[PDB]
């Protein structure tokens, strides 16, 4: 049934991007945390006076 | 004076306050000076507010690449315009690299000593070392 | 506590100090629209700074406009659609400054409104009648079965508050979307009444006949469905009084059994609404016989 | 068929020719929701044009606006909301000549998106996830089924 197979196909392309999402997610916010870290270690440490 | 006097715009200031701290900084020390404008332009976003710097680009900037396109060629301008009074030396082939010079530390006039910023603002405007806007 | 913590007054000083607004003209929502349905196309649900900008090309060529300055109209678009909670932004080292967008829940509510041919389904109420009675049946097990405050809130709260009351919402937008497919009906019957009246006149019966059988076949599947519904949400109501009694459960299953109550009038009052419509479409048509 | 029937020319054209517009500066998107909030603590659903020009006597308030013309000011506000979809006024003969408001799907979402307290629940996700699971081995299990 045509209407049953590009049904399905939408659902596994949702389903891929629902998946997606959160990988793409977790790199962005980590390039963050990694900046913020960064930026506060050497506000920090590197100043020694 | 015999010979006319003219004041630096902020963006300049923004940018020589920057290469100040970069100067300073142990942490690039190993650079052995060499420094590139993308690393400056991305300490200085950094530090500052960047979408209210962005207002001096453009009134209408809102974060568009096209803004930050022309907000790093203002920047590759003013640092131009920094060589040629001295306060940053260009390497002899590649023009995304730089130098830079211990005259920069004029950026760091208004807090050099510990103590009231207003004062301090006061005493320099009568030395004849800075105005306001 | 209620869904909305706000009284009206704080609501509006809240509002005022944040300066919500939207403004979104032919243009705009235009834009809106192409930039959902180039979203719905793509693998990876995000769309680059670039793309935007030949979607903006696209509508100015749809819209006849000039091409002078479509690079600076399209970032002014693209940061009102940011500025106005339409887009999200995400700005990235990693990505060498080059932006990624997201259409923000607001975004997409707002296009899919316009895209989405959303058509009130006899079929759709049946199936989310059927889930919700399940779930509802389940959750009326569970709490019958008794436990501790885990148990509860695990296999009673959870199920009636992220599942049973979202099938009653989207029940409820459906009943909203019947409201508007009515309202159509009534444009088109004074419209035929309007261009040759005497050949409306059957055409006006039969949306009149048509449109009063679907408000009848969708509340008596509502009031057939409505009391086993009633019924499993009394039984978790006296299991729940019987445990000791949980004042959220308590408070939500009130809630639902409140939203059951308006779905249930809604079906009944619009059954009224057009009865009195076609009366009048039947008087009028006597009138100008006559 | 694609949910989205139409290819981007095609809905352009499209909505050109309709010529929809949403235009809702702070005060007509507070009565919105004020109008969201009053109808969510009701039984019936439904409010009557004399409660709506009192919720937008109490937006007008919030706006510290002068009381003068609010009448003409909340009809016009009435008007325009109904216009832009985002409310459906019901005029009976039966209500004795009074209509009566219900907002619209547009109306719902755009109100809720302000004031419901919308925070990620990774238990919502789980029975979410969930209930798919069940209504999608039950899909399958029937179209192993045949039929």
């Amino acid at each position: 049934s045509e209407l049953v197979d590009k049904l399905v196909f939408d659902l596994q392309s949702k389903l891929d991007r629902i998946i997606s999402w959160g990988q793409q997610a977790i790199d962005l916010w980590i390039g963050y945390d990694r900046h913020v870290h960064k930026f506060i270690r050497t506000a920090i440490d590197m100043d020694k006076n | 004076t015999l010979i006319p006097r003219s004041v630096l715009s902020e963006l300049d200031m923004m940018v020589g306050k920057i290469l100040c701290y970069l100067y300073l900084s142990p942490e690039r020390l190993a650079n052995q000076g060499i420094f590139t404008s993308q690393e400056l332009y991305e300490e200085l976003i950094s530090l500052a507010d960047e979408g209210k710097l962005m207002k001096f680009v453009n009134q209408r900037s809102s974060g568009s690449d096209l803004d930050k396109q022309k907000l790093q060629e203002k920047v590759r301008t003013t640092l131009n315009r920094l060589r040629r009074l001295g306060m940053v030396y260009f390497l002899p082939n590649n023009n995304n690299k730089f130098t830079i010079t211990e005259a920069v530390f004029r950026f760091g006039a208004d807090v050099r000593s510990g103590d009231d910023p207003r004062e301090i603002q006061l005493r320099m405007i009568r030395d004849g070392e800075a105005m306001p806007v | 506590m209620s869904e909305y913590s706000q009284t009206v007054p704080e609501l509006v000083s809240w509002a005022r100090k944040n300066d919500f607004s939207i403004s979104l003209p032919v243009e705009r929502l235009a834009f809106l629209m192409a930039i959902a349905v180039l979203n719905s196309e793509r693998l990876d649900g995000e769309m680059s700074e670039g793309e935007l900008i030949d979607a903006f090309r696209e509508v100015c060529k749809g819209f006849e406009q000039t091409a002078e300055s479509v690079a600076v109209r399209a970032n002014n678009a693209i940061n009102d659609m940011v500025r106005q909670k339409l887009l999200n932004r995400f700005t990235s080292e990693l990505a060498d400054g080059n932006a990624i967008y997201r259409l923000t829940p607001l975004g997409i509510s707002i296009s899919d409104y316009y895209i989405r041919q959303r058509e009130f389904s006899t079929l759709r109420l049946s199936m989310q009648l059927s889930i919700v009675a399940n779930e509802l049946h389940r959750a009326a097990e569970a709490a019958e079965e008794g436990g501790d405050e885990f148990h509860w809130h695990r296999n009673v709260f959870a199920p009636l508050k992220y599942s049973v009351a979202e099938i009653f919402d989207s029940i409820d937008m459906s009943q909203r979307l019947m409201d508007e497919q009515q309202n159509f009906v009534k444009e088109d019957i004074a419209a035929l009444l309007n261009q040759d009246w005497q050949a409306a006149i059957a055409n006006c019966e039969q949306l009149l006949s048509e449109t009063s059988g679907t408000l009848r076949e969708l509340q008596d599947t509502l009031e057939a469905a409505g009391d086993k519904l009633q019924a499993n949400l009394l039984r978790i109501q006296d299991a729940n009084m019987g445990s000791g009694g949980s004042e959220l459960v308590d408070k939500l299953v009130f809630d639902l059994q409140s939203k059951l109550d308006r779905i249930i009038s809604w079906g009944q009052q619009a059954i009224d609404l057009w009865i009195g419509y076609d009366r009048h479409v039947h008087k009028f048509i006597r009138t100008a016989i006559d």
